């Protein structure tokens, strides 16, 4: 999932954008994937309970 | 040849050229123009 | 040929466009880290 | 005027008009890659006249 960024591939976005402009899309991917992982662990906790 | 032209077409009929089957080294672009706006959107000029 | 000088002359003349004008640049680098500071602005020294 | 800084650094040089936009953390150009480059997490001000 692109998560509203340039692309969903970390390596491709790093190789296509410089650090001090790409870190914004990096943070976008970070927060999207991190919210996804939080949802997954919350649902897994529900299922485990 | 794109930046060496003398009769750049008007914006109403903007000339459009295709660039393929070559090696793009943007040093010639950097030294071929006194840039005023180099606003890149999809790719950073640094790693171009 | 194939032995180029590392640095070339940065020549100037008063007749240059804005993209070639002699711009003077000074940068001011700070360190906003936790250490005994040395510089401030306007200050007051109210008793603790 | 209301902050405190450990040590202040002032680098004075002369560059071109396009180089004014060039001089920034992690940027393009022979100048920004061989002559002088700012750190990516730069915290300061740039003055050009
Ligand atoms: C857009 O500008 C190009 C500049 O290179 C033109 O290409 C050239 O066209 C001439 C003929 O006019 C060729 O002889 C030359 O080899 C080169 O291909 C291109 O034609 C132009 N396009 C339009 C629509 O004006
Ligand atoms: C190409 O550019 C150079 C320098 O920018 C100039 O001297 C030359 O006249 C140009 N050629 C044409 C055909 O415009």
């Amino acid at each position: 999932s692109k998560f509203g960024a340039i692309s969903s591939v970390l390596n491709d976005i790093l190789s296509r954008l410089d650090p001090p402009e790409a870190e914004v899309q990096i943070d976008r991917l970070i927060t999207g994937r991190l919210q996804s992982l939080q949802t997954y662990v919350t649902q897994q906790l529900i299922r485990a309970a | 040849e794109v930046f060496n032209a003398t009769r750049f077409a008007s914006v109403y009929a903007w000339n459009r050229t295709r660039i393929s089957n070559c090696v793009a080294d943007y040093s010639v672009l950097y030294n071929f123009a006194p840039f005023f706006a180099f606003k890149c959107y999809g790719v950073s000029p640094t790693k171009l | 040929p194939n032995c180029y000088f590392p640095l070339q002359s940065y020549g100037f003349r008063p007749t240059y466009g804005v993209g070639h004008q002699p711009y003077r640049v000074v940068v001011l680098s700070f360190e906003l880290l936790h250490a005994p500071a040395t510089v401030c602005g306007p200050k007051k020294s109210t008793n603790l | 005027n209301d902050l405190c800084f450990t040590n202040v650094y002032a680098d004075s040089f002369v560059i071109k008009g396009n180089e004014v936009s060039q001089i920034a953390p992690g940027q393009t150009g022979n100048i920004a890659d061989y002559n002088y480059k700012l750190p990516d997490d730069f915290t300061g001000c740039v003055i050009a006249w």
